[PDB]
This record gives structure tokens, C-alpha cells and sequence, in this order.
């Protein structure tokens, strides 16, 4: 229990998590969504014309 | 968890409880039950269903 | 906090290290050098800086 203290007041649980959760990013999708009904539009939906 | 109507806790809480372990490092959740028979720490890592 | 090179906890921690308090349901967060002197139960509220 003294352990477990020491090592999340050094970081190093923030260390091996973001260590083991993602730095192994491989799918990155990264699909989150924007409710922002303002966004402009890109040239990739209009090159066709 | 407890087996119905006999309490006999199977799987890793088992060994602990068993005297067949010593320490169990493992994605194990806090819950009541679990106190009345084996110790936890303070919790390292928080999530949720 | 404790005082330099007299270890004098001020505040609430000395209310519960010198005898002085009985108990302390408070917003006190749980460090490495708080557990040397009193106890900590398992968190109930999850924060952050
Ligand atoms: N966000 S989390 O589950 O990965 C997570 C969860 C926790 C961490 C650290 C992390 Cl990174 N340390 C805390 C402890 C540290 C100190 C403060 C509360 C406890 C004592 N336990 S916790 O609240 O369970
Ligand atoms: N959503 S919250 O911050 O108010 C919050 C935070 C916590 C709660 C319950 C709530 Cl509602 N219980 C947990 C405890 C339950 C069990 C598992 C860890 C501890 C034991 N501590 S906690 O992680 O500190």
C-alpha cells in the first residue's frame, strides 16, 4: 500500500499506461464527431466538377 | 466469485483465500464481498461498465 | 503540512495526529506523506489538478 503511492505520485502508472494503451496506435480511426454545422468544405467533395 | 448456497469462492480469489497464492496483480475489481475475505490497496487505475 | 525541522503538523492533520480530533469527513487528499502519520479508507471521489 506505502508502494502503490510512490509510483502514481512519480507518474510512472501514467507512464506505462499511456505505454501500453496508445503508443500502440495502430487503427488510429479517431472518429469523435463535431456537432459544428459551420464546418467549410473541403476541395475533396467538390473536384469532380 | 462465491459458488450459490455452498460460499466457496472459486478462481484467483480462491487462491488467495486458499492459502494456494500470496499476492495477486490482476485487473481485479473492488467490490464488497471481496473485503469480508481478502485486503486491498488503494485503487491504481479508475474505470467504469 | 508539517513544519520545518519540528515535523509540527498544522491544520486538520495535527488535529488527528496530536490526539486532537476524531475523525475528519473533509475534502483531504490522500498522499504519500499523509499515510505515515494517520489513514486513509478507499476513495470515494475521483479528481485531478
Ligand atoms: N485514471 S486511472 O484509473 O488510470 C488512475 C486512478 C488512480 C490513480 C492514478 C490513476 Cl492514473 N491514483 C489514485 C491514489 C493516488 C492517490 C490519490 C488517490 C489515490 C491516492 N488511486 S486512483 O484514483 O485509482
Ligand atoms: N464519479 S465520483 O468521482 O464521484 C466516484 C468516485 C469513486 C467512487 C464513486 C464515485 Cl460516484 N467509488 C470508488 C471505490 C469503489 C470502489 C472501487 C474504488 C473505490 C472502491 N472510489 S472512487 O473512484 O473515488
Amino acid at each position: 500500500n506505502l508502494a502503490v503511492l510512490k509510483l502514481s505520485e512519480q507518474g510512472v502508472l501514467d507512464k506505462l499506461k499511456n505505454k501500453w494503451w496508445y503508443d500502440k496506435g495502430e487503427c488510429g480511426a479517431k472518429d469523435s464527431g463535431s456537432k459544428e454545422k459551420t464546418s467549410a468544405l473541403s476541395l475533396s467533395n467538390v473536384a469532380g466538377v | 466469485a462465491r459458488d450459490a448456497d455452498t460460499k466457496i469462492w472459486n478462481g484467483m480469489v480462491g487462491e488467495l483465500v486458499y492459502g494456494k497464492a500470496d499476492i495477486a496483480i490482476a485487473p481485479l475489481t473492488i467490490t464488497l464481498v471481496r473485503e469480508e475475505v481478502i485486503d486491498f490497496s488503494k485503487p491504481f487505475m479508475s474505470l467504469g461498465i
